[PDB]
């Protein structure tokens, strides 16, 4: 009903309902929070920072680039499901290997022209789909690559020419580094602008 | 509250006059009746506490044949069907009691039954020492605007000499009380309200300004620029 | 009487109030309201339509900078970042984005990231990145943490901090000063006119200045003056603070 002011009042419960609002949206289970948890309370806060950067420099040491270069949003929910694994087994090179097999399939990277690293954002694949079908989601990627490529156009004194692309709840943002250039998609205007698309399309194709 | 106000200005009263013709009370009756059981106060609290101008209780409310159980737990607080419901049953009881007996019809005051009807046994004998003193002062009150064969009888009733006429507690004990010292004069609160100096609106990025200034970027501005 | 002078005896009561007086209770809600807009903000990532108290409490400060300091310090603190920002032409959601990245984070890696952000920028090769100012420093580590949150790319990070600052900000240089660097001015703060390419005007103005004031104050340590953009004002300074220079647009 108000999330601001939840947010204002009670943080705690906020901060743990979006955590459990973006697995939801990936459809994990909240038995993995739990084991995640569950590690995580049985361990010292010297502990805790020798675990972070282990799991950072096995992330930064990875080969596909949606593993190296991943948001950090992102990056807490690869997290609790890698201390999960690890948590229900004892072996961490299953857990490695099932965090990574369980983004790459599920995520894509956006790339960008001339760009150190040449990443510019990761996003959910279930999110850019235009239909209930899932392979669709590759329709919905071109609307939106071709968006960025639209908008740098129009504004081409933006620092490099370049965009990063936000996944947030359910939205994508195309942002500039001053924040003056900001537009939004969701699967609504998504689904909307591939069927007008196929409209002009068929139209094209018929009366010509 | 003193002699009724029976010449003030009246306030609310756009009511009784159609009562009065639809069921054939008086107008006097009824709106003596209405200021005694509730002064027209809007709030009329009490044990049971009806701020409508009827002040009724659970019991006559049901036995009135109205739909009583609806609204905020009692149906009878719009005033003009419990106003109408009232006329109505005075005008049954008036019309019931051979003729125009304005004061037997106070069995409204009392009922019929088991407390009720050994007092207007008394009243129609005349014996006005076995009704009740809550009936009796109720009558009393009434005098004033009524027409009844014992009217007469009964301001006669309670005299020092036999020849004497009985004193209702509305005049005994008039003009004795008390003034209340709290009255709905709030205290008021004042908000801390500065507004000092708007805010500078945001600025334009100076590569945005550059190129909105001059119709190309600074890269471009830069190449060219340094090609000789 | 006018508003302002209504303002002024307002705050002067409000100064003069005790810690737990009814003056400081009564604005005291204007605080709690801005301070719990600003966290919710933080923790949805998003600016609410409406922030009445942060408005209001910015007006406040605009009135009387030195109290609304002195009572309420952090309100006093993000209304600096925020004013920095302002001028500089950058949105809000770069500070949500930068202080969201910081939150999630403990204070054992704050201290790493605050290590490899420094390593990172006195390695880099542009006199404008290797030697920057503290409170120029602030606003670049924003922007590095904005673009390094919503991608995952350091890199990207990086490049795109090193050209917004390359394109808006000039370094001034001294004679036989070891690293050359005096200072760095923003672009848009030496403008003469409304054309951007006047900075390169206001820049001369206050290239003849700093000569200037040398030569009329020799005494001074190494014939050196220290240039610092501070809010709307330029200052030019001497190592004891006695030569005190100011200018503005």
């Amino acid at each position: 009903a108000d999330p601001q002011l939840i947010a204002a009042l009670y943080p705690d419960q906020a901060e743990l309902f979006l955590t459990m609002d973006m697995m939801d949206k990936q459809g994990i289970d909240p038995q993995v929070i739990l084991d995640a948890d569950r590690l995580t309370v049985k361990r010292s806060k010297e502990q805790r920072f020798e675990d972070d950067k282990a799991f950072e420099s096995a992330l930064n040491a990875s080969k596909a680039p949606e593993i190296a270069r991943m948001p950090a949003s992102l990056r807490e929910s690869a997290r609790k499901i890698y201390d999960s694994v690890k948590y229900r087994s004892g072996n961490e090179s299953m857990a490695m290997e099932q965090m990574t097999k369980f983004l790459k399939e599920s995520t894509y990277t956006f790339t960008g022209d001339d760009v150190d690293g040449d990443t510019v954002g990761v996003i959910p694949k279930n999110m850019m789909q235009v239909n209930s079908d899932p392979k669709s989601w590759e329709q919905g990627r071109d609307i939106l690559e071709e968006a960025r490529k639209g908008i740098i156009a129009s504004n081409p004194w933006i620092t490099n020419k370049q965009l990063t692309m936000y996944s947030q709840g359910d939205s994508i943002y195309l942002m500039d580094t001053t924040g003056q250039v900001r537009v939004r998609y969701d699967k609504e205007l998504l689904s909307k602008v591939w069927s007008e698309n196929q409209k002009k399309l068929e139209e094209k194709a018929r009366e010509k | 509250m003193d002699k009724y106000d029976k010449n003030v200005p009246s306030d609310y009263d756009g009511l009784f006059q159609k009562a009065a013709d639809a069921n054939g009370v008086s107008y006097d009756l009824l709106r003596k009746v209405a200021w005694t059981e509730s002064r027209f106060v809007p709030t009329a609290k009490s044990k049971t506490g009806p701020l409508g101008m009827m002040q009724f209780t659970k019991a006559t409310a049901k036995a009135l044949g109205l739909r009583v159980t609806d609204g905020p737990d009692d149906d009878r607080l719009n005033p003009e069907l419990a106003i109408n419901a009232a006329a109505k049953q005075l005008a049954g009881l008036v019309g019931k009691f051979d003729g125009d007996e304005l004061k037997a019809a106070l069995a409204y005051n009392q009922g019929e039954g088991r407390l009720g009807n050994p007092q207007l046994e008394a009243y129609s004998k005349g014996d006005f020492a076995s009704i009740s003193e809550e009936g009796r002062n109720y009558m009393r009150n009434l005098l004033d605007v009524a027409k009844s064969p014992m009217a007469g009888q009964l301001e006669t009733f309670g005299g020092i000499t036999p020849k004497g006429k009985g004193i209702p507690a509305e005049v005994g004990l008039a003009g004795i009380g008390h003034k209340q010292k709290v009255t709905q004069e709030l205290p008021e609160s004042t908000s801390f309200d500065v507004k000092g100096i708007e805010q500078e609106a945001t600025a334009k990025p100076f590569a945005k300004d550059f190129w909105e200034t001059h119709g190309e970027t600074l890269d471009e501005y830069n190449s060219r620029s340094t090609f000789f | 009487i006018p508003d302002g002078a209504k303002d002024a005896m307002k705050l002067k009561y409000l100064q003069a109030d005790s810690k737990d007086g009814a003056f400081r209770t009564a604005i005291g809600t204007m605080v709690t309201d801005a301070g719990q807009e600003w966290s919710a903000a933080v923790i949805n990532g998003k600016l609410p339509e409406r922030t009445p108290a942060m408005d209001a409490l910015r007006r406040i400060r605009n009135a009387d900078p030195q109290l609304i300091a002195a009572l309420y310090p952090d309100q006093a603190e993000l209304f600096l970042t925020m004013d920095m920002m302002d001028k500089q032409g950058i949105d809000p959601q770069v500070i949500l984005d930068a202080d969201r990245l910081t939150v999630k984070r403990s204070k054992e890696q704050r201290f790493e990231d605050d290590k490899a952000f420094e390593s990172a920028l006195n390695a880099s090769k542009a006199p404008e990145i290797a030697r920057m100012p503290a409170s120029l420093r602030e606003s670049a580590r924003k922007i590095y943490d904005s673009v390094k949150y919503r991608s995952g790319n350091e890199s990207m990070a990086m490049e795109q901090m090193t050209k917004f600052l390359k394109e808006s900000t000039y370094t001034f240089t001294g004679d036989d000063v070891d690293g050359d660097t005096v200072g760095v001015i923003p672009k848009n703060m030496m403008q003469v006119n409304s054309d951007p390419k006047s900075w390169e005007q206001g820049r001369d103005i206050l290239e003849e200045a700093r000569k200037g004031i040398i030569a009329s104050n020799p005494w001074i340590t190494n014939k050196q003056l220290t240039m610092y953009s501070q809010g709307d004002s330029i200052y030019l300074m001497d190592t004891t603070g006695q030569v005190r220079v100011r200018y503005d647009k």
